[PDB]
């Protein structure tokens, strides 16, 4: 079977420079029970009036290192 | 100078994988700014006047440039 994603956030307004918890439900990708899976950062897009970026290695120069992922 | 895990605690030894570098295991940064010494080949930068920010700590009689300048494990 294959199913449709839920993205959603801790909350709506965020502080500048504060940590934002993103979650998002795609049973497409428990491949494995097993295990905890991995998966690529660059799949999220952020556009807005500052920039359009993927927010992972593949985004505009410096966006990786200006989100600060944690994990990666 | 010749690796990515410069001033931090690891390995030499490294490669670049998904997750980050292979070699890095602890480092310390002010202001979300890797804390390293200024050597090198990309040091030349001499700011507002004609002095390179490494002779201008050694002015300020500053030993600890950086992480592995302290002598920390």
């Amino acid at each position: 079977d294959l199913r449709n994603g839920v993205l959603q956030s801790d909350k709506s307004v965020y502080i500048i420079g504060s940590d934002m918890i993103l979650t998002l439900i795609e049973p497409d990708f428990d491949l494995d029970n097993d295990s905890a899976e991995t998966y690529d950062l660059d799949l999220i897009e952020w556009d807005s009036d500052a920039a359009t970026t993927t927010m992972g290695n593949k985004g505009v120069t410096g966006a990786a290192a200006a989100f600060d992922p944690e994990p990666t | 100078n010749s690796k990515a895990t410069d001033d931090a605690v690891g390995s030499a030894t490294t490669q670049s994988l998904s997750f980050g570098e292979l070699g890095r295991l602890l480092d310390v940064t002010f202001d979300d700014v890797i804390w390293s010494t200024p050597d090198g080949a990309n040091n030349t930068a001499t700011g507002n006047d004609s002095d390179t920010c490494s002779t201008e700590l050694s002015n300020a009689g500053i030993t600890d440039t950086g992480l592995g300048a302290t002598g920390f494990t």
